[PDB]
């Protein structure tokens, strides 16, 4: 689906916009980096919108640890 | 965690 899924409004403060986006992380070129939040049935969020530093994002991508976005991170599991 | 656009270039 190449871009479908990338241009969503991932959270109430989402800054990623198909009409304004530019690369931020060293791994980005033409699309925003994203990470899967395991809360409930799960959902995708833009890593930048979560204020995730690059190394944190990369480490998460290189492991099996589940990630929980800022909106759901405090919810009793 | 599953991610997108995190592969080194
Ligand atoms: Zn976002
Ligand atoms: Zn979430």
């Amino acid at each position: 689906s190449p871009e479908f899924g990338y241009w969503i409004t991932c959270c109430p403060t989402c800054d990623v916009d198909i009409n304004t986006w530019v690369p931020f992380y060293s791994t980005e070129l033409n699309k925003p980096a994203m990470i899967y939040c395991s809360h409930g049935d799960g959902h995708w969020v833009h890593a930048q919108c979560m204020d995730l530093e690059e190394r944190t994002l990369i480490h998460l991508s290189e492991g099996s640890n589940k990630y929980y976005c800022n909106e759901h991170v405090q919810i009793a599991r | 965690a599953r991610t997108k656009q995190t592969a080194r270039k």
